[PDB]
């Protein structure tokens, strides 16, 4: 199934660093767009373009440069990055005769966080907190909790996995982390999700759960003279047995 | 300059949702409706050309130029319907394919509870308190102390048995925290079981 696709899908960069967004399409869509949306906002446009070659300014294009290098793709530049530049970048695009009403197809997002001091990025910390014994009694069913703690930036994805498969059913994760300090403008962040299965199934000792955390950081390439381990991409861990 | 509701809103499973924004430019003409999934990209829902309504299923989209006023009215609102719902507004032809999006309103459709059991459990182990099992009714509210975290209301569904819950988290490292008095600030219900 064609759509819109970007790369990167998360990056964490220090104040004055440049970067490179990447939208494509094949679609044959003519019009191409790079919006920007803030917590809890709309989609702001930076630059458009209407066909390969030609790029015209949004209503927020400062900071920004674009090139519509050929029809299939669109290409956000930031050249020195900003601490105002924290956001989620969305591409968009659309035929020139629309099908769609004036619609158009959206990527998916790319979330990048421009920090001050490479120092302040933190991966999580994660924990599960097996079920209570009255919740068992009581209902016959048995909730995990997992919180991921910790980090910074808010570039995570929690999942669940019983016996090394990835579970959907009985699972509820937060829509967004949540800020541990509310006061501090770059406040480390936590996330909570829940697992709710069988109490008999929680009894089974041969029963493996994995609270897994996706989290997005720092790459090979970024300098790190600090004590503790470099805060890259990694994935972080917290796991329970099943208890008879 | 599109005036979005600000939200968020929260209603019961088979309420009637109305959502609303206002503009300033007499020139627009083309009015859409995206909705955007958690972390998602915004995806066309419903769009209308001019003034007058457009209805598609338990959707109508609505507008009336006169008073710069358009609305999406959902019927028998859907748990899966909770989602940002953001307006775009497009001037007549010339408008180089540009839109004006609104702020959006984060919906959230809380589903119904067939058989509630309120109770709040202690975890086995930084201390964590699980109030579950309540119906769409309970509003769980954040704690009066800033060193106690509470994580609002979620609905996990346990799908092979037919049944779905609501839960909210509360943890804190400070000494004198208990799940007696983790959900104080919170109307809980009556009935609410607490074991030892």
């Amino acid at each position: 199934n064609a759509g819109v696709t970007q790369t990167p899908k998360f990056r964490v960069l220090k104040t004055g660093q440049s970067m490179t967004l990447l939208c494509a399409q094949d679609m044959n869509h003519e019009y191409m767009y790079w919006y920007r949306q803030d917590p809890g906002m709309g989609l702001r446009l930076i630059h458009y373009s209407v066909g390969e070659g030609t790029t015209a300014k949004g209503e927020v294009p400062d900071g920004y440069n674009v090139s519509r290098l050929k029809k299939q793709n669109f290409l956000l530049g930031l050249e020195s990055a900003a601490p105002s530049q924290t956001s989620v970048y969305f591409c968009a695009s659309r035929y020139f005769l629309p099908t769609q009403g004036m619609g158009a197809f959206f990527g998916q997002g790319t979330r990048l966080t421009v920090v001050e001091d490479l120092n302040k990025v933190f991966p999580p910390e994660v924990a599960v907190f097996e079920p209570s014994e009255a919740e068992i009694s009581h209902t016959q069913k048995a909730t995990l909790v997992c919180l991921a703690t910790g980090f910074y930036p808010d570039h995570v994805e929690l999942s669940w996995w019983v016996n090394g498969k990835e579970v959907h059913s009985g699972v509820c994760t937060d829509p967004q982390p949540l800020k541990e300090q509310p006061a501090l403008n770059d406040s480390r962040y936590a996330l909570s999700s829940r697992l709710r299965v069988s109490a008999t199934f929680w009894q089974n000792p041969r029963n493996h759960f994995r609270c897994q955390v996706q989290f997005y950081g720092l790459s090979e390439n970024d300098e790190w003279t600090q004590d503790r381990a470099k805060p890259v991409t990694q994935i972080v861990s917290a796991e329970a047995w099943g208890r008879a | 300059e599109v005036e979005q509701d600000p939200g968020p809103l929260s209603v019961p499973e088979g309420a009637i949702v109305s959502l609303n924004c206002t503009y300033s430019n007499s020139a627009f003409q083309y009015f859409m409706w995206y909705r955007q999934y958690s972390r998602k990209g915004p995806e066309l829902l419903m769009y209308t050309y001019s003034s007058g309504n457009k209805e598609d299923g338990r959707f109508t989209a609505q507008v009336d130029k006169s008073s710069k006023y358009i609305s999406l009215f959902i019927r028998d609102s859907q748990p899966s319907d909770s989602a940002t719902y953001l307006c775009a507004m497009s001037t007549s032809l010339p408008n180089a394919g540009k839109s004006t999006f609104g702020d959006g309103t984060t919906l959230t459709v809380k589903p119904n509870i067939q058989n509630p059991d309120p109770a709040v459990y202690q975890l086995r182990d930084k201390s964590v308190c699980l109030f579950t099992d309540f119906d769409s009714q309970t509003n769980v509210s954040q704690s009066k102390d800033s060193d106690v975290y509470i994580t609002d209301k979620c609905v996990l569904d346990m799908r092979s048995m037919d049944f779905k819950s609501n839960s909210a988290v509360a943890w804190s490292n400070k000494s004198d925290f208990a799940c007696a008095n983790a959900f104080n600030n919170s109307i809980i219900p009556e009935d609410t079981f607490f074991p030892s």
